C-alpha cells in the first residue's frame, strides 16, 4: 500500500554564500514538486491539500535532503547547485549559528547512524503528509498515509537492521531538531526578504507569501 | 500561489 522501493525511487528520480543557498533553495522547490509527486497517494490527494502540504513542509524537506546530501563532507553543506558552503564561510557571512546547528543535529547524526536513502526519504514523506497542516480538507486521509508511510519504514528498519532494535525510534527522534532548524531557517529567510538586500527568486518568494 | 499550482497541475 506504501512500498518503501517507491519511496526509495523517489529520491534517486531527484538526484555572500547565503545568496548562493538562496539560489539553490529556489531551485530545489522544482524537484521538491516532482519528488512529491511520485510519492505514492500524494498526487491523488486534492490540488489545495498538496498546495497546502508542500508549504507547510518545503523548508524541512529540502533541509533534510542538503544534510544527507552533505554525509560525505566534513564541516561544510554541498549545495544541489554543485556549491559547497563551508563552515567558516557561513560563519563569516554571520550566519554560523544556524550552520552549525545543522552540521551538528542533522549532518554528523546522519553520517553517524548511515542512515540510507531510503530511511531518507521515508522520513521525508512522513515530513510531508503532515496531518497538523491547517487548512486540509481532510486531515484523517494525511494521517491514515502518514502512518503507512512509518509502517513500511518500521518493517524495512527491522528487516535490513535487525541487529539495531533502535534505529525506527532513532529515525524518528531526528524529526523534532528538522523542525525547529526549519522554523529557525525561515526566520532568516524572512529577514532577508525585509532586508531586501539578498536576491530572492520567484518560487522561495512564493513560499514566502501569505 | 500561481507557481506552485502550475506545478502541480502539470
Ligand atoms: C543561511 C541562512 C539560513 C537559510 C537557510 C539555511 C541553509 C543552511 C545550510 C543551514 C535556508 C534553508 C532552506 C529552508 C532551504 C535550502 C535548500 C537548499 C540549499 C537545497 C539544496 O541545495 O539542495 C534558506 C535560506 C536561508
Amino acid at each position: 500500500d506504501m512500498p518503501v522501493e517507491r519511496i526509495l525511487e523517489a529520491e534517486l528520480a531527484v538526484e555572500d554564500p547565503v545568496t548562493n543557498i538562496c539560489q539553490a533553495a529556489d531551485k530545489q522547490l522544482f524537484t521538491l514538486v516532482e519528488w512529491a509527486k511520485r510519492i505514492p497517494h500524494f498526487s491523488e490527494l486534492p490540488l489545495d491539500d498538496q498546495v497546502i502540504l508542500l508549504r507547510a513542509g518545503w523548508n524541512e524537506l529540502l533541509i533534510a535532503s542538503f544534510s544527507h546530501r552533505s554525509i560525505a563532507v566534513k564541516d561544510g553543506i554541498l549545495l544541489a547547485t554543485g556549491l559547497h558552503v563551508h563552515r567558516n564561510s557561513a560563519h563569516s557571512a554571520g550566519v554560523g549559528a544556524i550552520f552549525d546547528r545543522v552540521l551538528t543535529e542533522l549532518v554528523s547524526k546522519m553520517r553517524d547512524m548511515q542512515m540510507d536513502k531510503t530511511e531518507l526519504g521515508c522520513l521525508r514523506a512522513i515530513v510531508l503528509f503532515n496531518p497538523d497542516s491547517k487548512g486540509l480538507s481532510n486531515p484523517a486521509e494525511v494521517e491514515a498515509l502518514r502512518e503507512k508511510v512509518y509502517a513500511s519504514l518500521e518493517a524495512y528498519c527491522k528487516h535490513k537492521y535487525p541487529e539495531q532494535p533502535g534505529r525506527f525510534a532513532k529515525l524518528l527522534l531526528r524529526l523534532p531538531a528538522l523542525r525547529s532548524i526549519g522554523l529557525k531557517c525561515l526566520e532568516h529567510l524572512f529577514f532577508f526578504k525585509l532586508i531586501g538586500d539578498t536576491p530572492i527568486d520567484t518560487f522561495l518568494m512564493e513560499m514566502l507569501e501569505a | 500561489h500561481k507557481i506552485l499550482h502550475r506545478l502541480l497541475q502539470d
